[PDB]
């Protein structure tokens, strides 16, 4: 049947239906706006009326305008046709390349994999970044989170990871821009064309599919783009039985967008004004981002941290969905150490001697040990200084400060600002290097020698240049 | 919202009208009571801050003059005040 | 929500429902509601009276009793409509009608 | 314009209903049949021809039904040289027991800040004759000065001398707004000014300062509006006599507190550290009236209290 | 990530020594692991660990994971408690 | 049907209202007017109150429309007539705005008469998507040595000006506007839009005077919603100004927009949100405070050739409290913009003006979009000045006393007065002087006197050289070297 608009408040629109009601999650088509405006049913208010969330601007809607039930949830194009294309949340092309002629359309909502279908594969994913590989290594089809406050380095890190992993990946990749910078989308698009992972002349040869709903978009769109992106990746996970990479900058914006509409759906607010459904909203989305016995998804999700407060409910609730966590620190970045990874707040469910080996395992615990010892001293050093430490703690301080700098590393993707050629250190070379420093084999080398280099051989070479 | 003085028992006397029934000017009837607060219908002439008297002899201060009720704070045990007092 | 309309309806409609029940009315009262409910289904008139804001409560007080069958409403019927209007809630008219009809059914039954 | 009636009295908030044309927001209402003159400033239009007002004096004794008159405008207070040496309140009644303030004109305490074209493209020093100030931290004509340091550091004497000096070197008068004056200190300030000469109880034209008090025992609405009252008196000397006026505000913090209290009472959801959501506009719609126009200027010295010694407090 | 889950897992595994020792007297101890709000991936690893050890034979796993409705996650602990009683 | 019709004439109230195109106002207070009627009004449509004041349809509800008043609510009363305009909130736009001072709705306040606008533009339009854009590659020269060398900005970029009060945030914005005269005279213009939000009226008046007296006002639009203007006008100002900038952006031209400041816009919106009774979050700001600024700054962009090659550059200003750059709003904006220029009270309270912390400040896209000749000297300057910042906790062996030598001198080169922006060509010349050693013999206390003397000497004797550096945009060429060699040698001789 057809319905009519009874109310409009921001992205929330109420629609009355003379006959049968459209179920929750169904997509409606608002008529007579000039451009396709989709409304997603959120709830049945009663009195034959439904509350919906708009997938674009609601400016220009008038009470009485006609609305059509599509008879199903928002459906988007999926398959090899998405590769090299840029889509928005409701499946429309935004690359000026014409319509997406898909053989399959799929709903952006889906059941999360069942317990009996879950995979328990534990295999390392080597990033070539020292801090990550050593202290909190990533897991192949595992879930990875990159936490960070404003301008601390989340985007740089995820881009380097695409450059280090997606390059040298056999399968397909999906990047989902969620509530971030459009021009970063423009840079990424042209960067991928340059490198050939996207091709505008052989759209079959393209290896990446793009989905974007950036910070210019209204809440409903930003609240759903992640589902859209992840839906494309689900197809490649199953329908081809392969490995898939899923990149998301920034999944926080999913929760933020939901916070905006919740304020208008009539929910009584929860902590810090967030939606009371925060945990379950995240859960119904996150639990689809996973490996099954059918295929694997390796997800890298940048996670914004409001006011640098990790106890903010958004980030705090995200940790429970991750297999590895890379926590960026503002204090570290201000010391010039990039990537700004907190070596003592970053963890991995893969850092287990039975998985990474005892040598790798032992060297990591040793590095963290000395860094934690240094941390416990820093308070006493701030007032009295270093001369008041025991002749032994002076030694841990020395190695610790050298280790802090050896965790730093020039990235390829940061050349544009640093002026230093990027470096990729193999995991085997990382363990050894760090073992030697811990054992004292370079107590005679100056601090500066360890800062912004790759493997230990670069440290010694730099120590010679001085 | 409903508001007080929109109750089945109270709306009877507003429409029925007994003999000399009114007295809404100098007298009232408890609509609601709890936690040292009595909502009272009537008392159209009672002043803001006026000390009024419950049937038990207990005193109360009219702190809230509202459209269809007076909010009275009770100087005593509210167990001795009930609906309709 | 709209469910809030029932709260007042149940009371306002009960107030009069009691007067007729004890004193004497139910039987003849049923007609009053029947005829009243019939006039309310004059879409143009009904809406104009009930739902739109017409500023003056005085303007709507006399208008209410008048629009009703100057005939088919007992004293209480005239007293109720005015009082209902006086409270700026005469708009809840159907909410009460359905309530009153049910009162009769309860008084009748099995 | 018309006569309304009281429908609700809840503390310092009073709802009034009018059968005729409703008074615009910010209009002053006169409640009739009371011992003292009771004024109500309109805050909101609730609908059903009923307005919500904030009270400028205590509301005990009010009855539902009581008649209220619309003055037809915002609160009006006497302005002119007849205010000098006298003590006034929010609504312009004398509080010095010296009889009526027989001025030729009255002016509304609510007014728009000077027009863009009327602004002064210049930045001029307001010379004070005070060496420390003029040399090292000079006062700007039309600017605001924050006066820190409470009692025992010669605040009152600095205020009095600035008055005196501005009168000598600029022919401009002064206005003290005591926002949340302690009655004890209001009595003493009054006699210290008489003792110092800046006030003369014989020749009221010889007096150099007009005093306006919002005592601490008055309700929040009055304490919120007193600065405007004193501001309006000073605007008279700038606009009508082209002078460079001095406007003292002791204390700007209590101006914000009053606003916070009024906002709380009107049911508005409070902001930051419990301050009114209108914190910025309450302060700004007032302070902007203090400036240099083409005709003259109001310069303002403001005692400032810093909550918890925290300069970042809202 | 301080090691909370790990204490509970090892604790379950530990009982294997005593489970079976019935007459000798050192009473059996049956285990119930209630999973609330976690990742299904985490619960799967868990169950795989118990099975591999042969501890699953004396353990009940009650799972209301992150994608399960809020009321399901609310009940899970009480349900397992009954199984325990 | 049958028992009907007689009800009509007996009542005879409501003769005929027209409620599709008109409404009446149920209530007003707390900034929002609720209107009966307007049955055909659109979400975000402009309406008119019988006082001639404007409003925006915010809430379309079942029995009323909620309107945000662009004016003092004092001027609206229950029962007032409200009429729809058929138009989504829009403003006047075009070149007829240049040189003029307007309010948030586009109305003139300068007293030079009507605006004469031919084109109009919706204020809350969504930013251009991914395809129409391209990476910034044209300099947006502030004329500030510190900024143009170490924190270089590009056309289409968003660069934040952040710092505590009285650190000189606005001044950076003003010098940047004045600077553009050098280029706007050439035949790659940069039109300017200065948006005052919550500032003092006197500040803005003094601004316009200064723009006028420099002949920079001719290419500048001032949008003013100062301290005494109602919150909704302060909320709107930036969007309106943005629309005026977009006019240039979409017609192959370039515009610069300054939002001075967004902290105050955010408090104004917070005021609107709290009065609307929306659920307060961090620091009591509504959940959509991030979104408030995201829409806005995303419209600043660099368009590709297929869309005219025009651009819109944004200089949003943010006020921090005691250097708290981790607060909610600052963190919001940091994650919107493409970099930041941090100002520090400490540097200011010590005389380093502008008070730019070259250590913290960043500008990614801008670095690549800076002039070749500047590129040749500014890289080393950044590094060296940083290394000096790393050392100077000492204030020794041999080369360490040398770092404090250059450091203090180079630091003095980064000092600059107000209202005196320098051409890129001049800036490279002075930076070259310090980096190559030609100040090491001078007393640190005299570097400012030297620089001022050097610059007047170049302007008056070597305009041609300055012209060539500009016109050619070159590196430090062997030709420009020999030419620079002669200029400084001779000047040094006459200076001592
Ligand atoms: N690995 C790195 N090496 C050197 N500089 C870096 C590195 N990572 C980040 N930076 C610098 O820090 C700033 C932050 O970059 P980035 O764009 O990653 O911010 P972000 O916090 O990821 O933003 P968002 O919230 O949009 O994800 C940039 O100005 C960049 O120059
Ligand atoms: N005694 C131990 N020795 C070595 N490793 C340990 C020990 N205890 C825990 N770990 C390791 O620490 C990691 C995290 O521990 P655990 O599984 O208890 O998570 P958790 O503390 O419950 O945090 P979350 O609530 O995020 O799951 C595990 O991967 C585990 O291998
Ligand atoms: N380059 C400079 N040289 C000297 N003083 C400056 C300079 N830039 C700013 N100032 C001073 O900083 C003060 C405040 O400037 P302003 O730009 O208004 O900062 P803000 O916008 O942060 O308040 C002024 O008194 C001004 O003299
Ligand atoms: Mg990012
Ligand atoms: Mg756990
Ligand atoms: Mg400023």
């Amino acid at each position: 049947a057809n319905g009519k608009i009874t109310q409009v408040i921001g992205a929330v629109v109420d629609v009355q239906f003379d006959g049968q009601l459209p179920a929750i999650l169904n997509a409606l088509e608002t008529e007579n706006n000039g451009k396709r405006l989709v409304l997603e049913v959120a709830q049945h208010l009663g009195e034959n009326t439904v509350r919906t969330i708009a997938m674009d601007a609601t400016e220009g809607l008038v009470r009485g305008l006609p609305v059509k039930d599509t008879g199903g949830p928002i459906m988007v194009p999926v398959g090899d046709a998405t590769l090299g294309r840029i889509l928005n949340v409701v499946g429309e092309p935004v690359d000026e390349g014409g319509p997406v002629e898909a053989t399959q359309t799929r709903a952006i909502h889906q059941q999360a994999p069942d317990f009996a279908a879950q995979a328990t594969a534990s295999e390392i994913l080597v990033t070539g970044i020292k801090v990550i590989d050593l202290l909190a290594p990533y897991s192949k089809g595992g879930k990875i989170g990159l936490f960070g406050g404003a301008g601390v380095g989340k985007t740089v890190l995820i881009m380097e990871l695409i450059n280090n992993i997606a390059k040298v990946h056999s399968g397909y990749s999906v990047f989902a821009g969620v509530g971030e910078r459009t021009r970063e989308g423009n840079d990424l698009y042209h960067e991928m064309v340059e490198s050939g992972v996207i091709k505008p002349d052989d759209l079959s040869k393209s290896q990446v599919a793009l989905v974007y709903g950036q910070m210019n978009e209204p809440p409903g769109a930003r609240m759903r783009v992640a589902l859209t992106g992840l839906t494309v990746a689900e197809q490649f996970r199953d329908a081809t039985g392969t490995d898939v990479l899923f990149f998301v900058d920034n999944i926080f914006r999913f929760t933020q967008a939901g916070s905006e509409v919740s304020a208008l759906l009539g929910r009584i607010p929860s902590a810090v004004g967030y939606q009371p459904t925060l945990a379950t909203d995240m859960g119904a989305m996150q639990e689809r981002i996973t490996s099954t016995k059918n295929g694997s998804i390796t997800s890298i999700q940048a996670v914004y941290v409001p006011a640098d407060d990790l106890t903010d409910p958004a980030p705090a609730t995200t940790f429970a969905h991750l297999d590895a966590t890379t926590v960026l620190s503002r204090a570290i970045s201000e010391l010039g150490i990039y990537p700004a990874v907190d070596p003592l707040d970053s963890n991995s469910r893969i850092l287990d001697p039975a998985v990474v080996g005892e040598e790798h395992y032992q060297v990591a615990r040793d590095v963290q040990g000395i860094l934690q010892k240094y941390k416990s001293l820093q308070d006493i050093i701030a007032i009295l200084g270093m001369d008041e430490l025991s002749e032994e703690d002076k030694l841990t301080v020395a190695r610790a400060r050298k280790i802090q700098r050896f965790l730093s590393q020039p990235f390829d993707v940061a050349k544009v600002f640093t002026g230093s050629d990027g470096v990729q250190v193999p995991l085997e070379d990382t363990i050894k290097s760090f073992k030697a420093v811990v054992a004292g084999e370079y107590d005679h080398l100056p601090e500066a020698a360890f800062y912004m280099v790759g493997g230990i051989e670069d440290v010694k070479a730099k120590a010679q240049r001085l | 919202g409903i508001q007080a003085a929109e109750i089945s028992a109270i709306l009877k006397d507003q429409i029925k009208n007994f003999g000399q029934d009114a007295e809404v000017a100098e007298v009232g009837q408890v609509l609601s009571v709890g936690d040292g607060i009595a909502r009272v219908y009537g008392l159209d002439k009672v002043q803001a801050g006026e000390m009024v008297e419950f049937p038990g002899g207990i005193r109360g201060m009219v702190l809230n003059l509202e459209t269809d009720n007076v909010g009275v704070v009770i100087f005593g045990d509210d167990r001795d005040i009930k609906e309709g007092d | 929500s709209a469910s809030i309309s029932a709260d007042i309806a149940g009371r306002y409609a009960q107030a009069l429902f009691d007067l007729v029940r004890d004193s004497g009315g139910i039987d003849a009262l049923s007609s009053q509601i029947d005829d009243l409910a019939s006039a309310y289904d004059a879409s143009q008139d009904l809406r104009d009276l009930t739902l739109s804001p017409l500023y003056d409560r005085q303007q709507q007080e006399a208008a209410v009793g008048a629009l009703s069958e100057r005939m088919g409403l007992s004293a209480e019927l005239a007293n109720t409509l005015r009082l209902l209007a006086r409270n700026r809630r005469l708009f809840t008219l159907p909410q009460f009608v359905a309530k009153l009809r049910n009162l009769i059914a309860d008084a009748k039954g099995e | 314009e018309a006569n309304g009636k009281i429908t609700q009295v809840i503390g310092a908030v009073v709802d009034v209903q009018f059968d005729g044309q409703l008074p615009a927001i910010l209009n002053a209402l006169e409640t009739e049949n009371n011992g003292k003159r009771l004024v109500l400033e309109v805050a909101q239009h609730l609908g059903e021809n009923t307005v919500r007002t904030i009270a400028m004096d205590a509301t005990e004794g009010l009855v539902r039904g009581l008649p209220v008159k619309d003055t037809g405008g915002p609160i009006m207070v006497p302005v002119g040289d007849a205010t000098l040496g006298r003590i006034l309140n929010v609504v312009g009644e004398p509080v010095d027991e010296g009889g009526p303030v027989e001025a030729t004109q009255t002016r509304a305490i609510h007014q728009q800040a000077p027009d863009f074209a009327a602004q002064a493209t210049a930045s001029e020093i307001l010379v004070t004759g005070i060496k420390v100030i003029d040399l090292l931290a000079p006062y700007s004509k039309g600017g605001k000065i924050g006066l820190f340091g409470g009692a025992g550091v010669g605040k009152t004497v600095l205020i009095m001398e600035l008055i005196n000096n501005i009168a000598k070197v600029h022919s401009g008068y002064s206005v003290f707004a005591g926002v949340g004056e302690r009655t004890r200190e209001g009595n003493d300030l009054y006699h210290e000014m008489v003792e110092s000469g800046v006030i003369k109880p014989d020749d009221l034209s010889k007096s150099q300062v007009a005093l306006v008090y919002g005592q601490m025992n008055e309700p929040p609405g009055a304490r919120m509006r007193v600065a405007l009252t004193g501001l309006t008196v000073a605007e008279q000397f700038r606009d009508a006599t082209g002078t460079d006026v001095l406007f003292f505000v002791d204390n700007i913090f209590r101006f914000t507190q009053a606003g916070s209290e009024v906002s709380a009472l009107l049911g508005r959801i409070p902001s930051a550290v419990g301050y009114q959501p209108t914190l910025a506009t309450d302060m700004g719609a007032m302070q902007e009236r203090i400036t240099s126009t083409k005709n003259g200027s109001i310069t303002s010295i403001q005692a400032v209290y810093v909550p918890a010694d925290d300069l970042t407090d809202p | 990530q301080t090691g909370k889950t790990a204490i509970a897992l090892d604790t379950i595994l530990n009982q294997a020594n005593y489970n079976g020792r019935e007459a000798d007297g050192m009473k059996t101890l049956h285990c119930i692991y209630v999973a609330v709000g976690q990742k299904r991936s985490t619960v799967a690893q868990l169950v795989k660990k118990l099975e591999e050890t042969g501890a699953m034979a004396y353990t009940t796993v009650v799972a209301a994971t992150a994608s399960d409705p809020a009321p399901m996650q609310y009940l899970a602990p009480y349900s397992a408690t009954a199984m325990g009683e | 049907e049958i028992s009907a019709i007689l009800k009509d004439q007996i009542k005879n109230f409501g003769q005929d209202a027209e409620v599709a195109e008109v409404g009446q106002v149920l209530s007003v207070g707390d900034g929002i007017a609720r209107v009966y009627g307007l049955d055909k009004v659109q979400a975000g449509e402009m309406v008119e109150f019988p006082g001639g004041i404007r409003g925006m349809v915010l809430n379309l509800e079942t029995d009323n429309v909620g309107v945000v008043i662009f004016g003092d609510d004092r001027d609206i009363k229950e029962g007032d007539t409200v009429k729809r305009t058929g138009a989504i909130v829009e403003v006047p736009a075009g070149k007829e705005l240049l040189g003029r001072v307007v309010d948030a709705l586009g109305n003139p306040i300068d007293g030079k008469g009507p605006l004469n606008a031919s084109e109009r533009r919706i204020a809350d339009v969504k930013a251009p998507g991914i395809m129409p854009r391209k990476s910034v590659h044209e300099p947006m020269a502030t004329g500030l040595k510190s900024v143009d060398a170490m924190i270089p900005v590009g056309r289409g970029q968003r660069e934040l000006i952040i710092g505590d009060r009285q650190t000189g945030k606005t001044a950076i914005a003003l010098d940047t506007i004045l600077n553009q005269a050098n280029y706007n005279g050439r035949e790659k213009t940069l039109h300017c839009i200065y948006v005052a939000v919550g500032q003092k009226r006197s500040t803005v008046a003094q601004l316009v005077k200064k723009l006028e007296e420099t002949g920079a006002m001719a290419y500048t639009t001032v949008v003013a919603a100062t301290a005494s203007d109602p919150a909704p006008m302060q909320y709107l100002a930036p969007y309106s100004a943005t629309a005026m900038g977009e006019y240039f952006r979409d017609n192959g031209m370039d515009a610069l927009i300054i939002y001075d400041d967004l902290s105050k816009q955010a408090v104004a919106y917070r005021q609107m949100s709290l009065l609307l009774r929306r659920p307060p979050g961090r620091e009591a700001y509504p959940g959509d405070v991030f979104y408030l600024h995201s829409r806005l700054l995303e419209r600043s962009a660099k368009l590709n050739e297929a869309n005219g090659a025009g651009s819109l550059t944004a200089l949003p200003i943010i006020e921090t409290q005691a250097g708290d750059v981790s607060a909610y709003i600052p963190t919001n904006v940091i994650s919107i913009t493409d970099g930041q220029i941090f100002l520090e009270t400490e540097l200011f309270f010590q005389g380093i003006r502008p008070a730019v912390n070259t250590g913290l400040s960043v500008s990614r896209v801008g670095s690549a979009a800076q002039t070749k000749a500047m590129k040749s000297v500014a890289g080393p300057v950044k590094l060296e000045l940083a290394q000096y910042r790393e050392m100077a906790a000492f204030a020794l062996d041999a080369a360490t006393q040398k770092l404090l030598n250059r450091g203090a001198r180079l630091t003095e080169l980064m000092k600059q007065p107000q209202y005196s922006p320098l051409t890129n060509a001049e800036i490279v010349i002075v930076i070259y002087a310090g980096t190559k050693g030609y100040l090491d013999g001078i007393p640190v206390r005299d570097v400012t006197k030297w620089e001022h003397g050097l610059l007047q000497y170049l302007r008056n004797q070597k305009a041609d050289l300055l012209e060539d550096m500009t016109k050619n945009d070159r590196k430090v060429a062997g030709e420009l070297e020999d030419a620079i060699k002669a200029a400084l040698d001779g000047y040094a001789k006459t200076y001592a």
